[PDB]
């Protein structure tokens, strides 16, 4: 988390964390209870916010479940939303962590790689993600929605780059 | 390295799920540690060296260890002990910071035992100069900051043993 | 390393002995064998990534592998299992080329059973992707030089085990 | 061999062989009945050809047979003539091979080092190595010849060199 | 010592040592019964070269002995005069070494983290052995003293300069 | 490393002690060998090339070791060989000159017969040809100067053995 990011930069430095990086330490560990609100209401609401998101995603994609799509038939299909659940549970952990890095080490760092190599489309991919984050906001406060939006916006912006 | 966010969340997606309601708890306890955790991580940084100086002269000082044929003898081999024992410090403040032990696993204790046989530095002297060190902090910290930095301090020589 | 020629030159030269008979049949069959060896290489290297793939689809897909707990559980362990998966193919094809296993014992398996013993890479599924590689190469590349590649990645599932 | 270059420099690149690269070994490899026919045509007259080489050796350095030189006594022309017939195997395992490094590996890496340590002129040497090509070539048709020739020079130029 | 110093050098450059660095290491050599009757005069003579410089160290600075100063009561007083007899054993071994490698690895290298520790002042400890100089040169010939001089300069400079 | 002066001052130092009457005869001892010494190492220096190629000739040449299947076979091998035993006179010279093995033990055998294991270099015969140098080295550097650098030779194939 943000704890840790500091105590890297520190070591990398030999040195002991610095009144700034403590007080920065400090004003997120205040944060908590929001996070885990936020966590539990996106966990709570998961069957919904992935069935409001893979209605808009297939109207936008229906040839994704047509033939030769990669979404065609319901083992592929019920993989895909599977896939959906995976992802909400990784941005309430960036939530929790106050970072990217959960997301990113568990389902960013070679996303590209296994998606292509399964014949699923990566701007498929950052299309499906887009619709989640407006299913998961809706069920938010406009206060835990702007906290929440960087965390699907950083999976958005990492599938659409390199 | 994790810190006790990063801990529970891995355990958590090992096994595919949201965090559930025992692993909110242990991330409520860590969050409102926070203040502790910050003050007792100011307080020893700006007083590392007079802690590592106490420590010594409580444990190691007059004794064998700093006589001929004994591993602190010659300036060389004294500062190079004392550079140890600021490490131990810094690392185990990074680890009560972080609530968890793996930066000690991942930075400190890695091979560190063997090396130490290989150079003939002195096991049980330098648990000695650890334990010092626990207390002394103890004594600056508080109790309850005290207990944190005690497990830590406490890994770092159940680690060597 | 060396190919089938430099394995037939060495076993000679060890004895101070020009090639007698049996040692220029070898050669001739390994000269004859160009045609087949060549086209191979050429099928593979144009299918490689879709010879992975579909390895994969068959082998490892859906099963305990993929999910939480499970070796290629996260994209960067996916990842990694591919390009892994790619490595085989890609020296397997070399070993065929060269008509020599040698390549592989230097610059494969060379302590890969130990990095995989330490990193918790399961032995068992990887031999399976390797075998089903096996199978889907032999499939575009037809039965005699599918037999060629098969003796180079069942080498390598050898060396694993 | 040929082969195993090109497999190096693949693997230095991380790649596959090129077509132009594959397209090398498989015209090299259908030249290998003309290999092994010029090897076994030196080794069959290998006790013929060291004879006429050594002849025309010590017909120009006679002094390496004379009190104080490095071949002087039987035992140690002998050995001259032993190094001979080693050196025209490693030129038979070089026609074979399509390339140099059998000789390099065996033969040549050293050999300086070798000779010097050994008393052994290093332009004799080279002077030996040249009247031995011209006793091969001798035995081979034109075209066999100049097939044989580059590894008798690459010999010659090695011992000549650094 | 003066040989090792060759040898290493020597072994740097992956050669024998010159005619040059022989030279030296004789000339060394033969300085021996020189080196002795310095390093065996110091020895017999430490206790009272040691009060001679004790004496002449804390009248000029008295303040490391009243309340409050490191040298502050017997056992600590005592431990200044245990070290100084330990400054002066380094000398003898610089002397007969022929090089100050004996009295840097033991008593330099991390001398001033090892004072600063203790919190004994680094400039008390120049000005401790200047007065040992004084008092171990005084005890020697003219040309003796030339000769040992060198070696409580190399402490005092050392102790001197970050 | 260690010269044998710095030996004597170790074994003090690690005593708390000025040097006594005994290790004062030590180091007059090593004193007074001074000539000897140097001079040994200017005759070495100059015809170390000759000795090993002497030696060579009277302990490998003409036999099974530079015969296929030998391990000084191939001019490659050969080279390396000679190589090794430029390193030994060289390095026993040092030790000589310093009266001390230390530099041996640090920079010479320290893996060295692992290393030779590994690779399949015959013990037996490097053993033979460094006792040759030795006897070489006496033939010119005389009796007494031969046998402080027997010690040394003798030294090195004692670590390899
Ligand atoms: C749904 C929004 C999109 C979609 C997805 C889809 N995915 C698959 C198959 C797989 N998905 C994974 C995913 C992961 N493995 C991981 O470790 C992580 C990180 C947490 C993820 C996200 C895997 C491994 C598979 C392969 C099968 C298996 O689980 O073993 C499919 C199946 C069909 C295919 O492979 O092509 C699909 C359909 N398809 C869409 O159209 C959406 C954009
Ligand atoms: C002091 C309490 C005792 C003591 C210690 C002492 N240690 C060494 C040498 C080393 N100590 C370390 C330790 C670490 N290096 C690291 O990077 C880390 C981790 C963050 C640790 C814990 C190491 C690597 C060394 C060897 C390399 C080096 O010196 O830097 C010595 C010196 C031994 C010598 O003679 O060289 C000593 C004296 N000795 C005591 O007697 C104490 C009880
Ligand atoms: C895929 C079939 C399975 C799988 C593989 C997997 N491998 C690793 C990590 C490593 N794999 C290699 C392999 C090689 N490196 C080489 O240079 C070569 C040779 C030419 C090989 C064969 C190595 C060195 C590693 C470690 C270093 C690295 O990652 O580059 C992993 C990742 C382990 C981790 O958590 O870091 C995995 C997942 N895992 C499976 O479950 C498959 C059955
Ligand atoms: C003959 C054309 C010339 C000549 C040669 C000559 N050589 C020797 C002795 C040795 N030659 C070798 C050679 C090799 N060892 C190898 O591994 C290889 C590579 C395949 C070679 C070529 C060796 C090892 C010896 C030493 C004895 C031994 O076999 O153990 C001699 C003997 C006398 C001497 O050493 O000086 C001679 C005379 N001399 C000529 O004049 C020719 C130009
Ligand atoms: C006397 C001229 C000055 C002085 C000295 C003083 N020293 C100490 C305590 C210690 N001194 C050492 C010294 C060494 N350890 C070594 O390995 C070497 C190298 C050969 C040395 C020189 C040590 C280890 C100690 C600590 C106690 C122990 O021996 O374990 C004191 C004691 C008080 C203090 O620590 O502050 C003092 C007073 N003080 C002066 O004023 C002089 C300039
Ligand atoms: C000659 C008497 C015998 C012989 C020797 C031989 N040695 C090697 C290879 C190596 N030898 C060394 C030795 C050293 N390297 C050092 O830096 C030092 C220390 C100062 C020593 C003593 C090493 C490291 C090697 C391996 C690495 C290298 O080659 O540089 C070989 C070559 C083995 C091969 O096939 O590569 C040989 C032939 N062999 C004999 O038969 C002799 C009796």
């Amino acid at each position: 988390s943000v704890v840790s990011q500091v105590i890297l930069q520190a070591d990398d430095q030999l040195r002991y964390p610095t009144s700034g990086e403590l007080k920065g330490i400090q004003a997120f560990l205040t944060t908590g209870a929001q996070r885990i609100r936020i966590a539990e209401t996106l966990a709570e609401n998961e069957k919904k916010i992935v069935d409001q998101a893979q209605k808009q995603l297939f109207k936008k994609h229906p040839e994704y479940r047509a033939p030769g799509g990669n979404a065609y038939g319901q083992r592929q299909y019920n993989q895909c939303l599977r896939d959906y659940g995976w992802y909400l549970r990784l941005v309430t952990y960036g939530v929790l962590a106050g970072n990217k890095e959960p997301i990113e080490t568990t389902g960013l760092i070679g996303v590209k790689e296994m998606y292509n190599s399964l014949n699923v489309p990566v701007p498929g991919m950052v299309d499906a993600v887009t619709v989640l984050k407006d299913a998961a906001l809706g069920l938010l406060s406009a206060e835990d929605a702007n906290e929440t939006a960087p965390y699907f916006d950083y999976i958005i912006q990492f599938m659409s780059h390199h | 390295m994790q810190d006790a966010i990063t801990a529970v969340i891995n355990s958590a997606d090992v096994q595919g799920k949201y965090l559930d309601g025992a692993a909110m708890d242990k991330l409520k306890s860590y969050f409102a540690s926070g203040e502790l955790r910050v003050r007792a991580a100011s307080v020893i940084s700006a007083n590392a060296a007079t802690i590592v100086k106490e420590a010594v002269a409580k444990s190691l000082l007059y004794s064998d260890v700093t006589r001929p044929g004994g591993n602190m003898y010659t300036t060389r081999r004294y500062a190079a002990c004392i550079r140890d024992l600021d490490y131990y410090l810094r690392y185990a403040t990074y680890a009560m910071l972080a609530g968890d032990a793996s930066i000690l696993d991942e930075r400190v204790l890695n091979g560190l035992k063997e090396t130490y046989n290989s150079l003939g530095v002195p096991i049980s002297s330098t648990v000695q100069a650890i334990q010092a060190i626990k207390e002394v902090t103890a004594s600056l910290v508080g109790a309850d900051a005290g207990k944190e930095m005690g497990v830590y301090l406490d890994y770092i020589c159940s680690g060597l043993s």
